[PDB]
């Protein structure tokens, strides 16, 4: 009975709120996955794979972004394996952060 | 009424385009996200994508990549703004989609369509934090073949007193460029390290967008096409130089600012670098 | 374009963790209601009457819980009217939340 | 062994059993979840639901109501716990469903099965922040009625200087149970305000659970039935005293502990009321 419910938003700017979110969505692993992600399934996978631990979530290796500076930030809140979850990132661009994960961010 | 953005001024341009430099006869490839080729202030001499699904090199769906074109070549007439090197020959290299992502193979296979359609000038306003020793071929091959090579140093400001430049940029062969402010103070997200080459004005930099807009954008990659249109400028003077000669032009005669992990050599100055 | 994500958890405990959550679920009205929520539908409506303000959300009246007390604390993380949220609360038992709203806490 | 829970003792009640005073021939009402019947340390007389989707006043879903009845009448052998009116006669008004949410009129309807019933004591270990005209009718009914009625003060501490005591337990007519420790300290969770007539053991109350269980538990909730058990013990001593009598009893022998906001009356003693 894993406990597990995150939800994500994305907007422009440096901090949380100073910083409106302009999209947002929900993803459930547990016990099978769904939510507003299109791309449920790789993304469960994805923290699955990292077993549930943003700052671990290999960059891309072989994908370029353009070198714009729009400064993009990242929220996620629930919880992995009934343990919470209250991660917030930013990156330099919107292209940085889909060659993030894979599909966690795939969004 | 056309415009100088300020940065076009910070590296002197004008005073070359005063005594007939405009960067003319000139083959800059912007690799990238395609370029506007239907603006009034570009003229687009010719392209290719490298991109699977998004074939037309003059379909810029980022804006990005005309965005950076604009720093290069943005006409020089009674409207828009006024690239750096005018009179170059633009060419759209598309390797970058919608999203602005592009996979290295398609960096890479944009890289060698300039090296056979001789271009002289290279700008990748692009970059990722691993290399590969693909892309660094790439970029290698260019160089050997004549084509000066230039690129964003990358967004990552700092991280200790470890680097932040990515890739191509942190290849010694690929001249890297870093971002600096109408005061000549580095922007706080410009990438630092011992990989960085030169300075240029990337902060707020004023450029042609799709669809005969023109706006303000900011990033290490509104300062290569300066140095783009730089070494442009230089080959409109000289144009039996090599890349080498070109090169060094450019870094021997920067004005310094501070420690080279944070800003190089400096500043660029083309009035100072034709000689 | 509502965006509109919550994540509800809860767990016995006084605070957020140093009190594991033992359920945990996400609702969205937006557009339309949908998430784990054995009660969607009405919590959109819920919020939507209340106009999303956690704090505003009448108890009971004419409902009794057992005077008990094994404490559960209540979070909620998300957008409404993309306007961000993270509020939590501690109901002395679990029947006092669950007289809450009518449906938000429907859990 | 049997075991004396601590809570028993605080309020003097062996002393009563010592001279015979066990509850007996006393009908007691707990209006509730319900009681397991099927407990060995219980023994159940009657009962009624009013939930109407659960009707069978003797299945405990929530466990809540075995416990209470369990301070009230435990049996008195060499099991279990001991309750504190051990022989008293139990009934089970159930009014609370298995999540123990149970409506006014479910609790207003189990009252009114009580009065007819001739209890003489109820227990209502219940409450919500808001009252009603029919409950607070049904109440005031029971005590015309001869009945004495007991009911937890609530659990939500305190909040200014603004009351926390719930219903039915603010009506005048209900004696109001707020909860002490082992130390005669008011627990936390505790209600206050002015309508609190005394204090009871409420702090880590073990009684019985279904399934021939015994746990301990927290709340104002385990503090009234200590109450009930001890009306109920006066009334095996003095069985044509009227509920005035022995609400009088109750509150004008308690020992006298903090401030009447945080502690009414004080903590009962029924050694001491049984005079
Ligand atoms: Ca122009
Ligand atoms: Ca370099
Ligand atoms: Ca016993
Ligand atoms: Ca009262």
């Amino acid at each position: 009975y894993a406990p597990s419910a995150l939800v994500l938003t994305v907007g422009k700017g440096v901090s949380a709120t100073t910083a409106a979110p302009e999209r947002a969505v929900t993803l459930t692993c547990a016990p099978g996955p769904s939510g507003t992600h299109p791309a449920a399934g790789s993304a469960c996978a994805d923290l699955a794979a990292v077993g549930g631990d943003l700052n671990a979530l290999t960059r891309g290796e072989d994908v370029g972004c353009p070198k714009v500076y729009d400064p993009v930030l990242l929220t996620v809140d629930g919880v992995w394996q009934g343990k919470r979850v209250s991660y917030e990132r930013v990156f330099s661009n919107e292209c940085e952060m889909n060659a993030h994960g894979s599909s966690v961010f795939a969004f | 009424a056309q415009s100088v953005p300020y940065g076009v001024s910070q590296i002197k341009a004008p005073a070359l385009h005063s005594q007939g430099y405009t960067g003319s006869n000139v083959k800059v490839a912007v690799i990238d996200s395609g370029i506007d080729s239907s603006h009034p202030d570009l003229k687009v001499a010719g392209g290719a994508s490298m991109v699977p699904s998004e074939t037309n090199p003059f379909q810029d769906n980022n804006s990005h990549g005309t965005h950076v074109a604009g720093t290069v070549a943005a006409l020089n007439n009674s409207i828009g703004v006024l690239g750096v090197a005018p009179s170059a020959s633009l060419y759209a290299v598309k390797v970058l989609g919608a999203d602005g992502s592009g996979q290295y193979s398609w960096i890479i296979n944009g890289i060698e369509w300039a090296i056979a359609n001789n271009m002289d000038v290279i700008n990748m306003s692009l970059g990722g934090p691993s290399g590969s020793a693909a892309l660094k071929a790439a970029v290698d091959k260019a160089v050997a073949s004549g084509v000066v090579v230039v690129a964003a140093a990358g967004n990552e400001g700092t991280s200790g007193s470890s680097s932040t430049v990515g890739y191509p940029g942190k290849y010694p062969s690929v001249i890297a460029v870093g971002a600096v402010d109408s005061s000549n103070q580095r922007a706080s997200f410009s990438s630092v390290g011992p990989e960085l080459d030169v300075m240029a004005p990337g902060v707020s930099i004023q450029s042609t967008l799709p669809g005969n807009k023109y706006g303000a954008y900011n990033g290490t990659s509104m300062a290569s096409p300066h140095v783009a249109g730089a070494a442009a400028l230089i080959l409109s003077k000289h144009p039996n130089w090599t890349n080498t000669q070109v090169r060094s032009s450019l870094e021997n005669t920067t004005t310094k600012l501070g420690d080279s992990f944070y800003y190089g050599k400096g500043l660029i100055n083309v009035q100072a670098a034709a000689q």
